[PDB]
């Protein structure tokens, strides 16, 4: 989407969030996501991980005709058929995986759009603007979900609107 | 592969009783050690003196389980060795239960020397439910069952 | 979804009485259960709520040191124990679910339903 | 096609009286063709198709 | 997602609205929604729901050998397969059908915010602050798709942004 | 599906855009999401679009018994199953193709609306309105991603909120 | 996405003229039909207009009371009718399916596309 590369830098979890204030710059990583992500990943693993004992014979030492090729074109068949679904199991997975954790991106992303309010006006790249002094506190604030809108709301529409 | 479902080599023998025949034949294709031995679960019934009798057997099934019969009929190489074993001309094997029935007809012929030996062996089966009962009559050519599995 | 309760009781005066409301057909630990009580010819009169999850109650400034409550999550019923009965005491006794208006992040208003039937309580010498 | 079959004696088990079998078989006859029977002895006849 | 619960109140829809004014508070159902779930729910549920006459045999009196096991593998082959395509098909049917109520629940939201426009803003938690007064006519405007931006406009920027 | 009709005078792409201003209306096609639909489509028709040289019979002229019917027990089987296969396959990627070009545009949107900043609000016909003079530059430069919104920021803020 | 339409015909002052016009490769019901006409050395002059759904007619403030204008959707096929010939009604008459721009809930001008082949009707004795 509007992200467009990840952080290699990033080695505590898979989403998370990097901000520039007055006092400097910073990383820090998001659990909630990052753990819902894997968990749905795992979930989804465990369904893909039958006990057969006598069956036909498959290989065969002598040319006899009309049952051999009958029993060579059955497991032949069988084969063939759960070649396919394997195939198609495989890429539907991987398919709805990528969507998911996309799908978790862009929550996370959202969320903190809608905590912002209007103190902050989304830039087009994954980056918002605050539109005040964001100190490392109100980072931090913004990060675990207790961020006060209410209170930073005179300054930001001051500097937002009138120049 | 029914041998192989069945998952057990047991073998249980039976009083089999063949009045007027010479048991526990052998070749020497088969040294049990020096001797002239053969398979340890069939029987070879050979003539005894100048006669081979029509042999009826008959032996039911008082238990509750399922039993398994491997009997065989001896295809000679020549004429010759048939008399001097069988004193009939042809034989014949019949196994039968209340049933099913298996009749084979014996064929003499040479066949390639294998071990010292151009004759065969048919191996048959016989499966004798709860209630059944296996008959077995035969004119001559008989390698008779020991018991069952 | 309703409400069941005990039957009539005709206790005497200076006695307990205990009146049960079983709840069928929701989940009773996630609802508030109140009672009410209506005397003969007179208004409805609330008494308290119990809460069925942490067992917090809250009654009125009429019934205090009279009236306990009680919950039993297991079966699913809610228990009214009022001590120290009077003449003024004969009423019919209602149990009502308490739904709570949520209008997202805060509540605002809501109703009682559904009722139970009541019971009759007479006390008498 | 053809279907020869020499009968075998022997002494079967006893079922409702009788010692001996009867073995049944059966032909296909497809329009246009003729079915011939041949028997030396032993033989159970058909008395008609289905 | 942002809505956190069910109302066990609403026995006359499945998406609707609730609100609060100087009026009072009121839930209404929205049909067109409810109406479109249903319509794709039960869609899906018609091509959901072959005849045989005569087949080979499937359970055996007697111990034969080579042409049973036969029979025994492809009758085993079959109910195999067909039972791994029922479990594909019943979860992946299921996943759509989650998917697709919550899309409705989402673009009902989406609606209301952009018929809203300026008026408005969001709190985050599936509701919105409407910055004028909205009586009870207003609220029926809202939920219809009849609801004029302009005739509020101007109040609804003084109170929004000059405190 | 905030977007209610196509364009059947757009030949020259799958998403574009259409504009009225001072100097008249216009109509111009996006080539990467154009593109980026073509090239998921194509990628998904090579993946649908075995090698079988002496199997069993098939087509019997007289009638035998047990092995006849096996035979064409298996045969059903296998045409009853691929015949399956088939329609799952079809479902799915269809769905998947109507959903994938759906987000195609609605990206596209975003990406628009995410250019025009406070300089633009959506009019909730799928298509926007732009509160600034916007010359066919100006569009031009709103079409290639070259949108400098702080020029017209100030006149956009005075049309927009001080009436 | 083309329009055919009659031959020519050469009519006698003081009788009456049809000229049909056949759509392919569109939907008829769902685009407006132009008739514009242009005399021998001058310019094209617009007739009207007819709707193909409803069946309405927009002629202009000049042939009223002469032309009238009908559609037969089965075969995709609009007629105009035109009566009380005269010498200068010679001309080519043509069929124009005519766009409409629409920029969402408003539509802004548009064009005539496509044209059709165009029938020359010539009046005199």
């Amino acid at each position: 989407g509007f992200i467009e590369n990840g952080w290699e830098g990033m080695i505590d979890g898979w989403y998370g969030f990097r901000h520039q204030n007055s006092e400097g710059t910073g990383q820090a990583a998001d659990l909630k996501s990052t753990q819902a992500a894997i968990d749905q990943i795992n979930g989804k693993l465990n369904r893909v991980i039958n006990e057969k004992f006598h069956q036909i014979e498959k290989e065969f030492s002598e040319v006899e005709g009309r049952i051999q090729d009958l029993e060579k074109y059955v497991e032949d068949t069988k084969i063939d058929l759960w070649s396919y679904n394997a195939e198609l199991l495989v890429a539907l997975e991987n398919q709805h995986t990528i969507d998911l954790t996309d799908s978790e991106m862009n929550k996370l992303f959202e969320k903190t759009r809608r905590q912002l309010r209007e103190n902050a006006e989304d830039m087009g790249n994954g980056c918002f603007k605050i539109y005040h002094k964001c100190d490392n506190a109100c980072i931090e604030s913004i990060r675990n979900g207790t961020y006060d809108h209410d209170i930073y709301r005179d300054e930001a529409l001051n500097n937002r609107f009138q120049i | 592969s029914l041998v192989a479902s069945s998952g057990t080599l047991e073998f249980i023998t039976e009083g089999f009783t063949w009045t007027g025949v010479t048991q526990n034949g052998g070749s020497n294709a088969c040294k049990r050690g020096p001797a002239s031995g053969f398979f340890s679960r069939l029987n070879w019934l050979t003539k005894s003196g100048s006669a081979y009798p029509v042999l009826n057997v008959t032996m039911p099934n008082n238990d509750n389980f399922d039993k398994l019969y491997v009997w065989g009929v001896h295809h000679p190489s020549t004429n010759q060795e048939q008399t001097s074993l069988y004193v009939q001309a042809s034989g014949r094997v019949t196994v039968s239960t209340r049933r099913s029935q298996q009749t084979i007809i014996p064929n003499i012929g040479s066949r390639p020397w294998v071990r010292g030996q151009s004759g065969r062996i048919s191996i048959y089966w016989t499966i004798v439910k709860p209630g059944d009962v296996l008959v077995i009559n035969s004119n001559g050519n008989l390698i008779a069952p020991r018991g069952y599995f | 979804v309703q409400l069941v309760q005990s039957g009539a009781e005709m206790k005497k005066p200076g006695a307990s009485v205990k009146v049960s409301c079983k709840a069928s057909g929701y989940t009773f630990s996630a609802y508030y259960i109140h009672w009410v009580r209506q005397a003969p010819g007179q208004g409805l009169e609330w008494m308290g709520r119990i809460n069925t999850d942490s067992g917090g109650t809250n009654f009125a400034q009429q019934f205090e040191g009279r009236v306990t409550m009680t919950r039993d999550t297991s079966i699913s019923t809610a228990y009214m124990e009022l001590s120290s009965l009077r003449s003024d005491d004969t009423a019919v006794y209602y149990c009502a679910r308490g739904y709570d208006f949520w209008l997202g992040s805060y509540r605002a208003g809501g109703w009682f339903d559904p009722w139970g039937q009541g019971t009759l309580v007479t006390v008498s010498s």
